[PDB]
């Protein structure tokens, strides 16, 4: 289970598509950017992932 | 084993399905896969002699003949009593009427102390007309609907709707049969199932029996099973005749010559009659020998006494 | 009859008014049910007896498997459905062939 | 009734029922085998660019601006009839997955 960081050093392209309540544009008090632009069950899943 | 000259190892098939092909792979399963691969020799089992199963292995001769039939509740569905008569009208509205009644009476109560009374008397007489008229129609529309549809008992009767679910067990030859049907009743009866595969298909006869008891749910079964199943439960009954006819067989691989004394050794015993007296034995049919009218007779019986306590 | 008796008797307890202003009204409004009870339960049966065609075309028979329909064996009719192409007539066939003999 | 199962819709061609385009649902019926679902398919395919939708949110529009019935995934239906309550689910799960 120390698999944890054993994949840390790396980076992959995550593709997706917009659908409430899985992935959707974050709401902005101030303009949005990158992998912060979005919010959704899959969005907040990836973090945990 | 005493007339063939064999011995025998009992085995339950692992998956617990009778056995019929998979959709696309062409492969069988259940007992059937075993006996085609020859993994076992004997299936002295509650077996269905379909043509596909004949296409792959060989059974004994058809000795315990049968034909598919329906299983269903009895059901003893009743709700008589005073709690029925409300139905043609809102129970609340049933109450307003009394409040709606004393209104006029309390008016005459004060009028006297006859145009004025009479000319209102319409807006009672004509009024209650609305009600009793409304009553009747609301009464009818309850009955006619709740009458035109049921009671029904036939496989075609099931085909008339989806409001009595039905099915059988997966890999059911019966299932397969209805899957392999070209009969615009039964054909239709299939199309129902394989849309709701899961709610309708169970894992055993016994399990499915509860579906008859957990919900309004008929169930498709091989005939000989049925009566007994009712004979062991006076909460159920059987629907319609026999969808078809077939038998039970004894499972061996294709042309595998074990059957050849099975081809013989079966008959004699029922050619005698043992199996039938054994059929008697395990099918001792021990048991289960084979309204809203009144909801106001009491309100009838309510004002009767209500007068006796008036003056004396 | 019974209630019609049990009300009517009271005059035989009178001899040997709200008293009756309650009885008949409940009576009336009782016996004003039986009729509607009757009426609907009549119409509930009449309409249901305006539902039966029963049969006018082949397809009438083709759908409902509660009637025997068949044809002389080895007759053009038999060979007709068997070798027919139409949905119904094919569906009509497999009924017979389901019960050949 | 009016509707409780798919086949309710499948028989009567007086209601729009479709699904998001290039979605497993679309590919489901198209590549399905069952009578109904095949018959359900050829309905949509009879009106390809008109019953199908490019996004559920747009397929949601059809419901609230037409006589439409979207072949939506449960969890989304389960959802979309949390926030917006002017809508309804019809029947059980066609396909588990
Ligand atoms: C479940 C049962 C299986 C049936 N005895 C058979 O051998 O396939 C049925 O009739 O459907
Ligand atoms: C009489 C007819 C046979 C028909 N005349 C024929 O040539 O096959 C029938 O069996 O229905
Ligand atoms: C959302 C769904 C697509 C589905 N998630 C898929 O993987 O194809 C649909 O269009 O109905």
């Amino acid at each position: 289970a120390n698999i944890t960081d054993s994949l840390s050093n790396r980076s992959l392209i995550v593709t997706t598509i917009l659908e409430e309540p899985y992935v959707l544009f974050k709401k902005s008090d101030k303009p949005l950017y990158g992998n912060d632009r979005f919010e959704g069950y899959c969005i907040d899943l990836l973090r945990e992932l | 084993s005493t007339i063939l000259g064999f011995t025998y190892e009992i085995r339950l098939v692992e998956d617990g399905k009778y056995g019929a092909q998979d959709d696309v792979n062409g492969q069988w399963n259940g007992m059937v896969r075993e006996l085609i691969d020859h993994k076992a020799d004997l299936a002295v089992a509650p077996l269905t002699i379909t043509y596909v199963r004949e296409k792959v292995i060989d059974f004994s001769k058809p000795f315990m003949t049968l034909g598919i039939s329906i299983l269903y509740r009895k059901p003893n569905g009743t709700n008589p009593g005073v709690f029925s008569f409300l139905n043609p009208l809102s129970p609340d509205i049933w109450m307003y009427v009394l409040l709606a009644y004393l209104g006029v009476s309390v008016v005459l109560f004060v009028i006297a102390r006859a145009l004025s009374t009479r000319i209102v008397g319409g807006i009672w007489w004509f009024f209650t007309l609305i009600i009793i008229s409304s009553y009747t129609a609301n009464l009818a529309a309850f009955l006619t609907v709740e009458r035109m549809e049921s009671p029904i008992d036939s496989a075609d009767d099931l085909a008339k709707q989806t409001k009595i679910e039905y099915g059988a067990v997966e890999d059911g030859s019966t299932m397969t049969f209805f899957k392999k049907s070209k009969i615009s009743t039964y054909d239709k009866m299939w199309a129902f199932m394989s849309s709701r595969r899961q709610s309708v298909l169970v894992k055993s006869s016994e399990e499915g029996i509860q579906r008859v008891l957990t919900s309004d749910y008929a169930l498709l079964m091989e005939s000989t099973t049925i009566e007994f199943v009712t004979q062991r439960n006076c909460n159920l009954t059987q629907i319609g005749g026999l969808i078809d006819s077939k038998g039970y067989g004894v499972g061996t691989p294709m042309g595998s010559p074990y059957r050849d004394k099975i081809t013989i050794a079966i008959l004699q015993l029922q050619e005698e009659g043992k199996l039938h007296m054994m059929k008697e034995k395990w099918w001792r049919g021990n048991g289960c020998p084979e309204q809203n009218i009144g909801g106001i007779f009491i309100v009838l019986a309510a004002g009767l006494v209500l007068s006796v306590f008036v003056a004396v």
